[PDB]
């Protein structure tokens, strides 16, 4: 017998806002190898890629989905990456009975069931970041949160998260201040209803204007806790922006002992995954297929979600294991796909690969705090198993972290 | 005759609540279709229209689009987009097969970002287009101080945003600026506290009557106050909770509405030889059983502009049409520089794009005492406020003052 073509129509950001397509095309390339080798998952089938660059532009997309649907072959998956271009395709596939699975989309409206029927992200929400940090204020004992954000769709449903999640635990959320371009107001705010423990949300160039009108208020300190996203270029606070009148130095103050959170997206372990590589591997297996360095390919540090996307896929399509009958029309195989993709347990390049009623994937958090101008790991938490790594590397200067109130 | 095919895309089936547009439309659609194939307008060719259902649906409207560009003929243009989140869908993507797009019922501002949709024009003004119009009304009433009351919904706060850019370099101050989600009781006691006296409301037809209800416990109303509010709602749509109906009535006593003019009232020929006035009773005889629809003379004038605009494309290219895949970037530009090009008098008044949005008249009524009177009109090309005289009124012996 011979093997059965089986195809993904994948789009991939080459340019744009989030151009992650530059490291997570390679890593899916290099996955479909490695899974096309291996006589275990698919003997029967051979998993291959057609693919079209988004630009990570939901109107350049119309395009190449089209391209994808209206020209044979038939494709059995939907691979988006920017979270504009998966809102797209998440809520067009019901009509074509097609599973969705994203390697690159943190956006929290993406985990919506009702809209997006059939949608799976190996990139977590950007809500991932809430269980960690309501878990960080019990360790901590506050129970009183202040929320500062930048206007943005993905901000706004973040905090949105925080308030259920704040409640489930005994927390309230003191006052929320919100900021389109100048956080001037919003930060005074904070200094006159005398918050402690501060939950910021925004991007790089309103980080360091928010942090200038954090030094100018004295919003810094003993009695100051803030909480940002470990998103931030190495030396963010130091960058030279001509819009901020603070300097390096006043900055660097302003920013000390703050807490970060980011997603787990390469696993700190030496184990080895399904693939048998491990995550130091993976990433010099990666480097040499790369054109440029990895510091100019856009999404390199989500090219493991990618690499484990395609496993995602492989593992669920071998739980049914047929394929080549699939029809745009028919719900039968598709309604399959779905459940062997809702029942994924494995481990990947990025760590433990299991998705939640949502499709969306759940994993690690690394928390950082910033010790004299440099991050330190204080630790990781996972939200499933409720478990919480302690590194005892954290630094207050009571020799204790401050309350929440006057006192 | 070879046909010039054209794509229309709206909801249809009545299944769908706004399926009632896309019908109340059609017979408005037929008119100008049976009138120009029998002038032979387009000569040597034919206008081919044919018809795909969105049914307001993300999804089936994406569907109806692919499946219209590979069963369907070879389409020049796009005729249609109601529902906003649909027509953003298909508007951000038209480059893609070079295709202009026309809507007549699309009214979200959204659509006026040329950076996002630069293939897409529209025939009827959108929900933006009252704030020049609001401008002129405070200009000739000497209203320099002005409220705002706003409900946190996208299609209301894109007007109070857009109002901020329109007064501004204008001797007017928003002195007070209110929001409410789903009670208006504590924003309008607000108001009250900082003395506005002229209010600019956005919100819809359910929170109006609660508006007015707060309006009338907080004495907001009378010969003192101008509420200056959406023109749009349901004739009869105070009738459809603790305040009383005759005490709504007398807060609603006297209310600005602000809403774009369904047809001219100028009694003047339009581009088929008819007035307004003449289409109007060819629409309603046309139409039968289906009920009408305000967007029907943007719909018929829309259908000149596309005549209008092959016949100037038909001439650019004899300066120098039948194989126009999707792939012909240049075609798309000439349709795109030919619909630019659009100034004649229709059915809507004068028919004239401004970076693809209508410049239109805007119609103003008032709330008198059982029901909404045209009181104004505001023409968007000249700039210029008409209010007609012995119609609007104030409770005072003079319009009220601002502060
Ligand atoms: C996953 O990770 C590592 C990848 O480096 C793999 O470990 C390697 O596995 C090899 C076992 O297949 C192992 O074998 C070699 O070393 C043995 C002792 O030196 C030796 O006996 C083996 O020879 C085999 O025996 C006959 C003798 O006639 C040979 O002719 C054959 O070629 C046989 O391979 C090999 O020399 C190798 O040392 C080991 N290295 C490490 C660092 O662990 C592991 O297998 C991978 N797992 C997979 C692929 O499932
Ligand atoms: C797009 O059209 C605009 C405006 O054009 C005018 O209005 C039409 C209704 C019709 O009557 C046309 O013949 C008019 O010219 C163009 O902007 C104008 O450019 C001309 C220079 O050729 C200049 O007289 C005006 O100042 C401009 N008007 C404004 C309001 O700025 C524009 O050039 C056209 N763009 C194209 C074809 O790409
Ligand atoms: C693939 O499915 C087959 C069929 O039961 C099973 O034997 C095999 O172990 C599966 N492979 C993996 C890697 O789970
Ligand atoms: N870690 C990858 C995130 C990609 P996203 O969910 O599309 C959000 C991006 C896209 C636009 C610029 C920055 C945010």
């Amino acid at each position: 017998s011979e093997r059965r073509a089986v195809y993904i129509g994948a789009l991939f950001p080459m340019s744009g806002g989030w151009p992650g397509g530059q490291a997570c095309q390679p890593a899916v390339e290099m996955a479909l190898e490695d899974v096309n080798s291996r006589r275990d998952i698919l003997p029967d089938y051979e998993l291959k890629l057609i693919h079209h660059d988004s630009k990570c532009d939901p109107g350049q997309a119309t395009k190449y989905l089209y391209e994808l649907l209206y020209n044979d072959p038939i494709k059995i998956i939907l691979m988006p990456g920017c979270s504009s271009v998966s809102t797209l395709v998440a809520e067009a596939a019901r009509m074509w009975n097609l599973i969705v699975l994203s390697y690159g989309s943190s956006s929290p409206a993406l985990s919506n069931r009702q809209r997006f029927p059939t949608f799976f992200r190996t990139h977590p929400s950007a809500t991932l970041h809430n269980p960690t940090r309501v878990k960080l204020f019990e360790k901590w004992g506050w129970k009183k949160i202040a929320t500062i954000q930048q206007t943005t769709e993905v901000f706004t449903s973040t905090l949105d998260d925080l308030e259920e999640r704040v409640k489930e635990a005994g927390i309230e959320i003191t006052f929320r201040q919100s900021f389109f371009s100048d956080p001037a107001v919003p930060v005074k705010n904070l200094k006159r209803q005398d918050a402690r423990i501060i939950v910021g949300l925004f991007y790089e160039t309103e980080a360091r204007k928010v942090f200038c009108e954090v030094y100018k208020e004295r919003l810094f300190g003993k009695k100051y806790v803030w909480f940002l996203i470990g998103w931030y270029a190495d030396n963010w606070f130091k960058i030279y922006d001509p819009s901020i009148n603070c300097t390096v130095d006043e900055m660097t103050e302003a920013v000390e002992g703050h807490i970060t959170t980011e997603i787990v997206m390469l696993n700190p372990a030496n184990t080895r995954s399904i693939s048998n590589m491990t995550s130091q591997e993976f990433v010099e297996k990666l480097t040499k297929r790369l054109k440029r360095h990895p510091e100019e390919t856009g999404g390199f540090q989500e090219a493991p979600l990618a690499y484990d996307a395609i496993w995602a896929l492989a593992l669920a399509l071998n739980k049914t294991s047929r394929l080549e009958d699939f029809n745009y029309n028919n719900q039968t195989i598709t309604d399959q796909i779905y459940r062997a993709m809702n029942s994924s347990s494995f481990e990947g390049v990025s760590g433990h690969v299991v998705f939640d009623a949502s499709g969306s994937r759940m994993a690690w958090t690394l928390i950082e705090q910033l010790q004299g101008g440099s991050y330190k790991k204080i630790g990781y938490y996972d939200s499933t198993k409720d478990d919480l790594s302690w590194s005892k590397t954290d630094k207050w200067i009571g020799g204790s972290p401050p309350a929440d109130d006057y006192k | 005759s070879p046909p010039l095919s054209i794509m229309g895309l709206m909801p249809l089936t009545k299944e769908v609540a706004k399926g009632s547009i896309g019908r109340g439309v059609l017979p408005a659609v037929e008119l100008a279709i049976e009138q120009i194939r029998n002038e032979s307008l387009l000569r040597p060719y034919f206008l081919d229209l044919r018809l795909y259902d969105t049914e307001c649906d993300n999804a089936k409207g994406l569907k109806a689009f692919y499946d219209a560009i590979k069963y369907g003929p070879n389409h020049l243009m796009v005729f249609g987009g109601v529902c906003p989140s649909v027509t953003s869908i298909i508007a951000e993507s038209l480059q893609g097969w070079n295709l202009v797009q026309l809507s007549f019922a699309a009214t979200t501002p959204v659509l006026a970002d040329k950076k996002k949709y630069p293939y897409f024009f529209r025939t009827v003004p959108s929900d933006n287009a009252v704030n020049p119009a609001i401008l002129k009304l405070l200009k000739h009433y000497q209203w320099k101080r002005v409220g705002t009351l706003t409900q946190d919904v996208q299609r209301f706060s894109e007007v109070r945003n857009d109002l901020t850019g329109v007064l501004y370099g204008e001797d007017i101050e928003i002195s007070d600026t209110e929001s409410f989600s789903n009670d208006p009781c504590t924003s309008v006691k607000k108001l009250k506290g900082n003395d506005v006296r002229i209010i600019l409301g956005q919100f819809d037809q359910n929170m109006a009557a609660k508006v007015f209800c707060c309006a009338y416990e907080e004495n907001m109303y009378g010969s003192k106050y101008q509420w200056i509010i959406p023109g749009w709602y349901e004739p009869s749509w105070w009738e459809q909770s603790r305040c009383l109906r005759k005490n709504l009535l007398a807060a609603m006593e006297g209310y600005i509405g602000v809403d774009f003019e369904p047809l001219s009232s100028k009694q003047i020929k339009t581009i088929s030889g008819k007035t307004p006035q003449q289409y109007e009773r060819e629409y309603n005889n046309k139409r039968s059983g289906v009920g009408p629809s305000k967007f029907h003379g943007y719909a018929y004038d829309g259908i000149w502009v596309i005549a209008k605009t092959l016949q100037r494309a038909m001439e650019t290219l004899h300066a120098s049409i039948q194989d126009f895949n999707y792939t012909d970037h240049t075609l798309g530009r000439i349709i795109l520089n030919a619909m630019n090009e659009t100034n004649f008098f229709g059915v809507t008044g004068q028919v004239v794009f401004r970076n693809g949005e209508r410049m239109g008249t805007i119609k103003f009524t008032q709330f008198q005492d059982s029901r909404e009177v045209k009181v104004g009109e505001y023409n968007a090309v000249a700039d210029t406020l008409e209010i007609i005289n012995d119609t609007i009124r104030f409770q005072g012996s003079e319009p009220p003052k601002d502060d």
